[PDB]
């Protein structure tokens, strides 16, 4: 049969007092009780996660802006399960309608880039406090919020600096709120790291291929953030997920070219010029490099030794070179065969033209 | 007439073990000779030792089995699978059913004693 | 002869199942040494024929029970003598 | 405006050196006869700047049209192993292949010349300074092209070449047929 | 600058116009089986070649004498008037000798593609 | 002249040079034939002169016959052989 691997029981009470009796044994058709809200469901992270959630029964609420993206989701669970809303962060009812009835909310939003209508204050530290104060106004058990990894509040990075902010008002407001702290995920369809190192014509970095940081498998995250979501153990508490090994950019550009067989092309061009040719990208409409992340390529992961880990959940992380070979095979090109030699006298009993 | 497939063997049941004790283990040297075709065939991400591994578990599991006629039985549906994996016929999909131990860990609580399964109402 | 033992006696330690570490040699039993049963019989010869860069057929591989018939048998240059 | 087309044969030369070197550089086989086509063209070029479009057009449609198409047919249809260009393998022919650049190039522009003294026989093959004068005649009263000359010629003064060609062309599909089908009885 | 040279040069300077408006407007985010070929479909490292029959490179080796033929006839066509009742006989009996070589092609059916599974035709005979 | 010579001299070095391919052996000799060609039909403008024209036109017939003939030896050479390699012509 199958099994609730994610609940240690069956009744589950809520901290704000509901009673979630689990329906099943654990399948398509099983429900845990659950009501959930995951804010950037569409996305690389939040896509795993929903899948997670929704194996099980949860009912997931999704807020969404583009209709076509979210599509993929509705297959991760069965009738009923996954529940789709439009929401945009400049919309209060939105955010309320989203996060009324639930039980668990993830706030994984946030952009790599700055856009005409949002800055990185607008969606890191405004749409954090708005959907903060939703999570307060309506007294969420449990609200757990996605913080990049090197946030800080005054920083030279305003992605980290922005971060930092949205983590303090977050914690500020909701003080039962868990932070999660994740280090660069990688993946299938990741955003800027391995699917970049292996289709980018030439990657560039204003220092050297020397920025140091422990990555992640973007499904481990999600199992971790998966089992805060039904531990009640987490809350107030702060996680810094970052992964085994450590490596810098130019180890994994080595891996990547040696899983590849290929050679990856890097440049090396000095800061002044490459912050400036990507401020000037950032005027197309579709998504670049931005100058903030070149920015934080001289910021390597200070990990917080306060916070807590993976261990905590009982969770042993794979590291990237075990896994590189399963995400960049579709990229492995696979020339020809290997000494053709000792070929020739066995092919010589075959008939090659047929008469 | 209707002609055989590539790896076909007709079904013919043995009289003796000594004789069925060959096939099995012919039948075994051609899965573990193959077991490179089924990692480059379906796109396996994992290694040809660990097929082998579980080529050798499946084929201990029924080890210590005595009656003649179901070992007869289960060499033809040994066979039968042997020709569906080394001619591509399964997908991926089906060939990964023997390996759910290579996926990633399914979740945080799998019971192992009586109180786990109580509060979870599997005992 | 010292082109085959070398990698033989490799490929036999390499596989675990031998309870000893160092007790490979010339006129070692597959068998009766215990070091092995009879599908190791079979993955140590899938092992040595997938060295030398050879498959052996089916009459002669259930013929290679001991060392000795291993070395024996690649003597015949198949490939990589 | 004028001396805008001025230096076409120069470009037409590098560009075959170019191409050359591509043919004898292409990792793949089908490249090196893509750049064996883009010779073709500016050997097409070329021969349009001298005046012998006809023949231009008629190498488009021969050589490109029906040889190299021949080539990608056999390559499609056959195994061809080819090891890259390397410098582990290639590397030693440096010397003899400058030696025999250097004087193969300067016999083949000293053969040309009837001056007994050797150096000056490659000083007239780049003595090309001096223009021609193109004076107009009114004694041609036909539209003789080209074409109607060869054919003429061909027909004419020189009849037994074509009766010859018949023959070469005769065994171009005897000997095919000969190698590649096997005759039952 | 003619408008035979300009129309060939801008057809080949131009022809990439919607390439670029279909590379820059379009989307792109591939999967793996989305750079994938077909329904099911493999092949182990066999080989990088498949048998073929005669008849399918002698049609392209074939191609070329008749090609060429065809086209060395163009200087008759050219030159028709002036060659009146020599070159017409010259030509006759160039394309009588290469229908000899046509005449060959057929009598030996070398563009025929053979069938190896033949069906049984003879006799069913009962030793008594 | 300078055209011809210069596609000759570079067919032949890589006709002489190649430890890699026959094709490119094939496509030397073609390109040695049609460097010829062209000096041939530089010299034919030059003097006026309807021999060297006639000449090319006969090497134009002659070298797509030889195509086809060294294509029919190869595809003998390949019905014993199944692959034809790196060496060994
Ligand atoms: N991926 C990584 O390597 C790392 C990610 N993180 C953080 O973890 C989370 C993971 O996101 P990731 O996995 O990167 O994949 P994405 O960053 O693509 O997920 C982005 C989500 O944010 C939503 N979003 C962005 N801006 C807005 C906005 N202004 N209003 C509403 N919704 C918005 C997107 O919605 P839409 O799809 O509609 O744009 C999408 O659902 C983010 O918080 C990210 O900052 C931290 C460290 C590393
Ligand atoms: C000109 C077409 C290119 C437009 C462009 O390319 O402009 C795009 C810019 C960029 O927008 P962004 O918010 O920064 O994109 C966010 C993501 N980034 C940061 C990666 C870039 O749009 C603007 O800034 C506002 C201008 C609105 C222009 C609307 C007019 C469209 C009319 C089209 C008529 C055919």
């Amino acid at each position: 049969m199958n099994s609730f691997e994610n609940l240690a029981q069956d009744v589950n009470i809520t901290r704000s007092g509901k009673t979630l009796i689990a329906k099943g044994t654990g399948g398509r058709s099983s429900r845990t009780g659950y009501t959930a809200t995951v804010f950037g469901a569409n996305g690389f992270l939040g896509s795993y996660l929903t899948a997670k959630l929704a194996k099980h029964g949860t009912t997931v609420v999704v807020p969404y802006r583009e209709e076509m993206a979210k599509r993929h989701l509705k297959v991760t669970g069965d009738l009923g399960v996954v529940n789709f809303l439009e929401m945009d962060l400049r919309n209060l009812e939105s955010i309320d309608e989203a996060v009324r009835h639930s039980d668990i909310v993830v706030n994984l939003i946030g952009r790599e880039y700055e856009t005409k209508n949002f800055n990185y204050y607008d969606v890191h530290v405004e749409g954090a406090r708005r959907i903060a104060e939703a999570v307060k106004k309506h007294n969420i058990a449990r609200y757990i919020h996605v913080s990049a990894f090197n946030a800080e509040i005054d920083s030279p990075s305003e992605f980290n600096h922005t971060k930092g902010l949205g983590e303090q008002v977050t914690k500020d407001i909701v003080p039962w709120a868990t932070i999660v702290r994740p280090a660069p995920m990688f993946g299938r369809e990741d955003k800027w790291f391995l699917d970049r190192m292996a289709r980018s014509p030439c990657l560039v970095s204003a220092n050297k291929f020397q920025e140091t940081s422990n990555p992640v498998h973007v499904i481990d995250v999600a199992a971790a953030l998966e089992r805060i979501c039904f531990d009640d153990s987490t809350v107030a508490q702060t996680f810094e997920l970052y992964g085994p090994q450590k490596f810098t950019q130019k180890q994994i550009i080595d891996m990547v070219s040696e899983t590849l067989r290929k050679e990856v092309r890097h440049i090396e061009l000095p800061k002044a010029l490459y912050q400036a040719y990507t401020k000037a990208t950032q005027a197309i409409w579709w998504p670049t490099y931005s100058p903030d992340q070149v920015e934080r390529q001289f910021l390597s992961q200070k990990i917080d030794p306060s916070a807590k880990t993976f261990n905590d959940l009982d969770l042993t992380p794979m590291e990237l070179p075990d896994l590189m070979f399963k995400l960049i095979r579709p990229y492995r090109v696979n020339t020809f065969q290997h000494d053709v030699s000792q070929l020739e006298n066995k092919e010589k009993t075959f008939v090659h033209i047929l008469d | 007439a209707i002609i055989a497939t590539a790896f076909a063997e007709t079904v013919k049941f043995s009289g003796s073990k000594q004789e069925l004790q060959k096939r099995t283990l012919a039948l075994y040297r051609q899965f573990l000779r193959g077991a490179p075709t089924f990692a480059d065939l379906y796109e396996v991400q994992f290694s040809i030792p660990t097929i082998r591994t579980k080529i050798r578990q499946e084929f201990e599991r029924h080890r210590f089995v005595d009656d003649l006629s179901i070992q007869n039985v289960l060499y033809a549906k040994g066979h039968m699978e042997y020709q569906e994996c080394i001619n591509f016929w399964k997908q991926q999909a089906q060939f990964l059913k023997y390996f759910p131990e290579e996926d990633d860990i399914q979740g945080r609580h799998q019971p192992s004693n009586f109180v786990d399964k109580f509060l979870k109402n599997r005992a | 002869r010292p082109d085959a033992e070398k990698r033989i006696a490799a490929v036999l330690e390499s596989f675990d199942k031998i309870s000893n570490p160092a007790a490979i040699t010339p006129t070692a039993s597959f068998a009766k040494d215990l070091n092995l049963d009879s599908l190791d019989t079979v993955e140590v010869v899938v092992a040595i024929e997938e060295e030398f860069g050879i498959e052996i057929p089916d009459k002669e591989a259930d013929e290679i029970k001991s060392v000795n018939q291993a070395v024996e048998y690649i003597l015949a240059q198949p490939d990589a003598k | 405006m004028m001396y805008l087309t001025y230096y076409f044969i120069e470009i037409t030369i590098f560009l075959a050196i170019l191409c050359t070197i591509f043919i004898i550089s292409a990792k793949n086989p089908m490249v090196s006869i893509l750049y064996m086509i883009a010779l073709f063209v500016i050997a097409a070029m070329y021969l349009y700047l001298i005046g012998l479009g006809i023949f231009s057009l008629l190498y488009i449609m021969i050589y490109i049209g029906a040889i190299a198409v021949l080539f990608l047919f056999i390559i499609t249809l056959l195994d061809i192993n080819s090891t890259e260009l390397s410098v582990k393998s290639n590397i030693r022919d440096l010397p003899l292949v400058l030696i025999s650049l250097i004087v193969l190039t300067i016999s083949g522009l000293m053969i040309y010349s009837n001056d007994s003294i050797l150096i000056n026989k490659l000083l007239e093959a780049f003595g090309n300074d001096y223009n021609t004068i193109i004076t107009q005649d009114w004694f041609n009263i036909e539209n003789t092209t080209l074409l109607t000359t060869i054919g003429n010629v061909l027909l004419t003064n020189n009849a037994f070449i074509l009766l010859v060609l018949a023959i070469v062309l005769l065994l171009g599909i005897i000997g095919p047929i000969s190698i590649t089908m096997k005759h039952k009885e | 600058m003619n408008t035979f040279i300009i129309f060939i040069i801008l057809i080949p300077i131009v022809g990439f116009a919607l390439l670029a408006v279909n590379i820059l407007l379009a989307v792109y985010k591939p999967y793996n089986e989305k750079l994938g070929a077909f329904e099911c479909g493999l092949t182990s490292f066999n080989q990088t070649r498949l048998a073929f029959n005669a008849a399918f490179i002698l049609v392209a080796i074939l191609f070329l004498p008749f090609d060429l033929e065809i086209s060395t006839l163009l200087p008759y066509v050219m030159s028709i008037y002036l060659v009146s009742n020599y070159g017409f006989t010259i030509v006759l009996l160039f394309l009588l000798i290469l229908i000899i070589g046509f005449v060959y092609e057929i009598n030996t059916n070398a563009l025929k593609i053979n069938k190896h599974n033949k069906p049984n035709t003879d006799s069913l005979i009962y030793k008594l | 002249m300078f055209i011809g010579t210069i596609i000759l001299v570079l067919s032949f070095l890589g006709f002489v040079f190649n430890r890699r391919n026959i094709i490119l052996a094939f496509i030397c000799l073609e390109t040695m034939l049609l460097g010829i060609n062209l000096i041939l039909l530089r010299n034919s403008v030059l003097f006026d002169d309807i021999s060297g024209s006639l000449f090319a036109i006969v090497i134009i017939i002659l070298a797509g016959v030889e195509s086809a003939i060294g294509l029919s030896l190869l595809v003998s050479y390949y019905r014993l052989r199944g692959v034809i390699n790196s060496y060994g012509i």
